[PDB]
RNA sequence: ACAGUUACCGUAGCUGUAGAUGAAUGCUAAUUAUAGAGUAUAUCUCCUAUGACACUGCAUAACAUAUAAAUGCUCCUUCCGCCAAAAAAAA
RNA sequence: GGCGAGAAGGGAAGUGUGUUUCAAAGAA
RNA sequence: UUUUAUGAUCCCAGGCUGGUUUAAUAAGUCAAAGUUUAGCCGGGAAG
RNA sequence: GCUGUGAUGUUAAGGAGCAUAGGAAAUGCUACACACCUUAAUUGGUAAUGCAUUGAUAAAAAAAAAAAAAAAA
RNA sequence: AUCCCAGGCUGA
């Protein structure tokens, strides 16, 4: 499918592999078919929390351990990047 | 040549009438003579050939 | 409410019959299915004759009188048929001749399709009918079932309403079941050679008719 | 036919003011590259294909100028080949020659119900 | 070589006619469950279709057979009288 | 006379008598037997260079063809154009157009 | 039925027939001249392909293809038709020429019509003529004042 | 490409307005006492029949009204357009409201052909005999062609 | 069928780029073109022509081929289409 | 009384469906 | 005695077929297999 | 005269509306054509059908006086 | 087995 609607079950930062170094902000994410996968929030900032529901699309984070899929932006609860141009 | 030319519409228009028929209709059932006829013409020289 | 049509009934002069639970052969699968059996009770329709017509009559006895048995025979115009006619005539309406006239057909004034194209138009604007003399009588069900048989001929209508005038312009069929004797509008003339004694000159009208 | 109904007609000159335009010449504002070319073959080409034979339009009927009946003698017919190509080494057997018939076991022409090929003529492009 | 009327026979009909007919009794597949499930609320799911004149029946359910079917076709049955 | 002073009345004027909408109304669209689905056209400079339509007629026979009357018709070359046609090869046309058969 | 033109015939769908299939898109829209079973669908089974008719075309002139001896060849099988393709073969010539809607005793108004025409038709002849005896292709007509006028002679 | 389509639709124009005119004047007359309402009861339109005679405002105008006017008009169904387009045409072409079988017969009938009952000569048994010789009766039927003949 | 993958060569995967979809999502447009000049200031120039030359996809505008998933509840189906040449309007 | 009428079926079936190559006559 | 590693015995999942144009010396049939108006087929019951 | 009885068991394998789940899987018409059914008959009838809206996933939107043709040199 | 048949035939 082009994407799947999920719940967030788990909002968190994580560790990006070295040599990189910083926070990603990712989340678990229970999709409509039931399983659990990892999603990585692109952008700067996001207001997601747990029991908050997000489209979720095909799109890798090679820092990110085991990472393969994004949240499209300003769909659902996950609102829009500010200050973007 | 007959029915292709112009003796053929004379013919309809001469078709006698019957009661109980419009006069479209007694031209229609000379028409279809008519019909009859090319058809077996058709027929015959397909075979021929 | 709804209109739907009505309860099968059985006719007059035969036993009851069961039933089926469910209209036709094919419900509810195919709704779209008429039978061809199916009761005429729409309006502009003439029900089947012996099949839907006539259904048994039934009313509390405390309704019932002698003038309950001549229904069918007081039948008004546009429904009563030759039969019904005949019964109670002289001679059960023998030697004489009968002619139908169509025009008060209840499909050529009532119902949805009674307005349509026609091929020829709408009409704007003296007639050789056809002439039935019954010789052969025999009632299954008094008055409305009956076998008969007579002459068919070519009549001459004019004006009086119409009037038979020469009812054997052209000859027919001399022995023939009475042409859409099942229902429809039938009119009668005595013949020429009439007794008094079997039609009866119509009895004279008190001079005070005192109230 | 057009010149037996020639008519004389009264042109002014306000009749003439969409008949010119701003512009002093004229080129193709769009290119002819498709964009999918499945998807224009399918909507816009295949459906008024009735027939896979290539038949260019036919030459001009001659009429008598007297008369306006057809001239006994009449332009050519005007094939068409892909490519210029007019040839075949090897052309292959065709059942057209007597279509919707076969020979039966008696041996006589019989006809043959069957929902015809489209692509027949096409086959090889001709 | 095939039949020019297939499973439908020609027979008399009430207005001194002639019309075509399926066969009797019916060919039915009883190896599948009705359709619908819900058949039942409207038809007899065991009906029979019987074969009697007078005192003489016969016992005949028609029954699909191995190939080649040919002319005889793909339906058939025994023989019992009682 | 008729002065069409806006697009309008130009638009009056030339509009078709009205058609029903169960009937075909617009013409079905011409299609070329060499450019069924493309239309090439020029992309790319010089965009107004003189084209030549040539078509292959390479060797319709591989045989010694006598002579008509006079004329050679025998073929010399490969580079014939079939929408140039020499003056043999139309000769050789003009004869099979009067053949018996 | 002679034999030869018994499997023409179909027992599930009917006899043969000769009649239009659309075809086309939404909007541009001609018709296939076939030959088919009475009972096949208009745009589904057929047994031939006999020709195209397009009313609407650039040209302005109702295009009518057809393969003359495959519609001998129908005809003569027996296929049958109704008044417009009747109509299209009595103009192409193929069969003899059906009578008009009410017949053809029925039209004197409409020949009464033709001949006025044909009379209106001559008389522009015979103006055209006399414009030709001086041919000038501008002229100056009054309204107050003198404007141009073309005279186009299409 | 313009000019040349400008001027084909305004011959195409002119032509169309003389042709209009010449039916206009043509038009076949209704009987004496007729109107369009007249018509419009004898046809029995029914519904508004008055409105619609109203909106017609001459018998020349309703014979030559197009399908277009007519739906154009208001209040009138599919089945009112299509029953007066029919009885228009019917009496222009002279089959109402003498609408009988026998004013049929009346009126088309068929004059006899020219040589119908008369008595046959050696000059036409020598006719008769050459056309048959020309048809071969032995095909089809030769009559069909000889009888015209 | 081109490039890239930390000395070089060979295995081997990986990365971007074509094409067929046209299925979901983001941003974006839409009722399609009202109106018709002259001196548009200069330079140049024998197709002398408001030529070079420079707002008019600007019009009779157009608008296409295949499709219609699953679960539950409620309601609806009963006067289907033609033929009276189904003996009618009837010299 | 006479003709036509499957909301145009995807509910069965794997060596099946369909495809390819054939064949099919009253009036004996 | 009959089947069976050329897959018998014996589970679950799926009807099959056609569609013209089609760039490149890759075409004279689009070239092992990709479709879109359509073709063929898909029980019986008022007992 | 006084209850009742007389073939008196009628709605899904379809359609529509509303909800559920899903990223998503559908809207209007007066529809002069074809085809089909019917008829004695271009005798009568239709909504299969044909049109239009959206969809953004496709086209056309350049060149020829008298022509509708013309590989537009 | 005798309710119906606009279905038929028969009885010296």
């Amino acid at each position: 499918a082009p994407q799947k609607k999920g719940i967030c079950v788990k909002v968190r930062v994580q560790t990006p592999r070295k040599p990189n170094s910083g926070l990603r902000k990712v989340a678990r994410v229970r999709l409509s078919t039931g399983r659990t996968v990892l999603v990585y929030i692109p952008g700067i900032g996001h207001n997601l929390n747990v029991h908050s529901v997000v489209l979720v699309r095909g799109g890798r984070c090679k820092d990110v351990p085991g990472c393969n899929y994004k949240a499209v932006r300003g769909v659902a609860d996950l609102l829009p990047v500010k200050n973007r141009e | 040549h007959f029915l292709l030319g112009p003796a053929a519409i004379e013919q309809q228009k001469a078709a006698k009438m019957q009661r109980g028929l419009t006069p479209y209709q007694t031209e229609l059932f000379m028409w279809e003579r008519q019909m009859r006829e090319i058809r077996k013409i058709y027929r015959a020289q397909y075979l021929q050939r | 409410e709804k209109e739907v049509p009505p309860p099968l009934k059985s006719g007059i002069g035969e036993p009851k019959k069961t039933g089926y639970k469910f209209p036709h052969v094919f419900f509810p699968y195919k709704s779209r299915y008429r039978s061809p059996h199916r009761q005429r009770w729409w309006p502009g329709s003439a029900p089947r004759f012996l099949l839907h017509s006539h259904p048994k009559r039934w009313a509390p006895r405390r309704d019932l009188s002698f003038a309950f048995f001549a229904f069918h025979g007081l039948k008004p115009f546009a429904e009563k048929n030759l039969y019904e006619l005949m019964h109670s005539l002289p001679l059960r309406g023998a030697s004489s001749f009968f002619w139908r006239e169509a025009d008060s057909d209840p499909w050529k004034h009532l119902g949805r399709k009674a307005n349509r194209l026609q091929a020829r138009g709408v009409r704007t604007q003296g007639r050789k009918q056809l002439v039935f003399s019954p010789r052969e009588i025999y009632y299954k069900r008094r008055p409305f079932h009956a076998l008969v048989f007579g002459r068919l001929s070519v009549g001459q209508l004019g004006a009086s309403s119409r009037v038979l005038k020469h009812p054997e312009i052209i000859r027919g069929l001399s022995r023939v079941a009475p042409p859409q004797a099942s229902l429809g509008g039938w009119k009668w003339r005595p013949p020429k050679d009439a007794s008094r004694w079997i039609f009866r000159p119509k009895f004279p009208l008190p001079f005070r008719p005192e109230l | 036919w057009s010149q037996k109904q020639r008519r004389l007609l009264d042109v002014t000159d306000g009749m003439l003011m969409f008949c010119r335009k701003h512009t002093r010449l004229s080129f193709k504002k769009h290119h002819g590259v498709i964009r999918r070319q499945k998807t224009h073959y399918f909507s816009n080409v295949r459906p008024f294909l009735w027939r896979s034979s290539r038949v260019l339009e036919p030459p001009p009927l001659l009429l008598y100028r007297h008369s306006g009946k057809p001239a006994d003698w009449q332009l050519p017919a005007r094939p068409f080949y892909r490519q210029g190509v007019s040839g075949l080494l090897f052309p292959p057997r065709l059942r057209r020659g007597f279509p919707s018939m076969r020979v039966n076991s008696k041996g006589q022409f019989v006809g043959v119900n069957k929902m015809p090929y489209i692509a027949e003529k096409a086959q090889p492009r001709l | 070589a095939p039949s020019v009327h297939g499973d439908f026979c020609v027979v008399r009909r009430a207005d001194g006619g002639f019309h075509l007919v399926p066969p009797y009794p019916p060919r039915i597949n009883r190896t599948v469950e009705p359709y619908p499930p819900s058949a039942g609320n409207f038809y007899e799911l065991n009906r029979q279709f019987k074969l009697q004149w007078k005192n003489v029946e016969y016992q005949f359910v028609p029954k699909l057979l191995p190939r080649p079917w040919g002319r005889a076709g793909p339906w058939g049955g025994d023989l019992v009288r009682i | 006379s008729v002065s069409f002073k806006n697009r309008a009345e130009w638009r009056a004027f030339m509009r078709l008598p009205p058609k029903s909408r169960v009937e075909p109304r617009r013409p079905i669209p011409r299609i070329f037997p060499w450019r069924m689905a493309h239309n090439p056209l020029p992309r790319r400079y010089p965009l107004y260079k003189h084209r030549t339509l040539f078509l292959p007629l390479s060797l319709p026979s591989y045989s010694p063809q006598p002579a008509i009357s006079g004329v050679a018709v025998a073929p010399l070359t490969i580079t014939t154009n079939a929408a140039q046609l020499p003056r043999t090869a139309l000769l050789q046309s003009a004869v099979r157009q009067l053949r018996p058969l | 039925v002679r034999h030869m033109f018994l499997p023409f015939y179909s027992k599930e769908r009917g006899p043969p027939r000769i009649r239009m299939q659309v075809a086309g898109v939404k909007g541009k829209r001609f018709y296939k001249i076939v030959a088919a079973n009475q009972r096949d669908p208009r745009d589904g089974k057929h047994m031939e392909v006999l020709g195209s008719y397009a009313p609407c075309t650039p040209s302005g002139v109702e295009e009518l293809r057809l393969r003359f001896s495959r519609i001998k060849f129908w005809l003569a099988a027996g296929a049958a038709f109704n008044s417009k393709m009747g109509g299209l073969l009595g103009n192409a010539g193929l069969v003899p020429l059906p009578p008009p809607m009410f017949g053809w005793r029925t039209k004197a108004r409409y020949t009464l019509l033709e001949s006025v025409m044909q009379k209106q038709e001559k008389l522009r002849e015979n103006q055209l003529r006399e414009y030709f005896k001086t041919a000038e292709p501008v002229v100056y007509r009054q309204v107050k004042k003198e404007e141009r006028i073309r005279k186009i002679l299409r | 490409k313009t000019f040349k389509r400008f001027i084909l639709r305004y011959k195409q124009k002119e032509e169309e307005a003389e042709d209009l005119l010449l039916k206009r004047t043509y038009t076949k007359p209704l009987p004496e006492g007729w109107t369009v309402l007249t018509f419009l009861e004898k046809i029995n339109i029914g519904e508004n029949a008055e409105d619609i005679a109203a909106a017609f405002s001459s018998w020349t105008d309703l014979a030559n009204a197009t399908i277009d006017v007519l739906q154009s008009v208001e209040g009138m169904t599919n089945q009112q357009r299509r029953l007066i387009v029919k009885h228009v045409r019917l009496y222009n072409h002279g089959l109402w409201p003498e609408n009988s079988y026998e004013d049929y017969i009346d009126k088309f009938q068929a004059p006899p052909l020219e040589n119908e009952n008369k008595e046959w000569t050696e000059a036409d048994d020598a006719r008769l005999l050459e056309l048959a010789a020309q048809y071969d009766v032995s095909f089809g039927d030769p009559w069909l062609y000889i009888s015209w003949e």
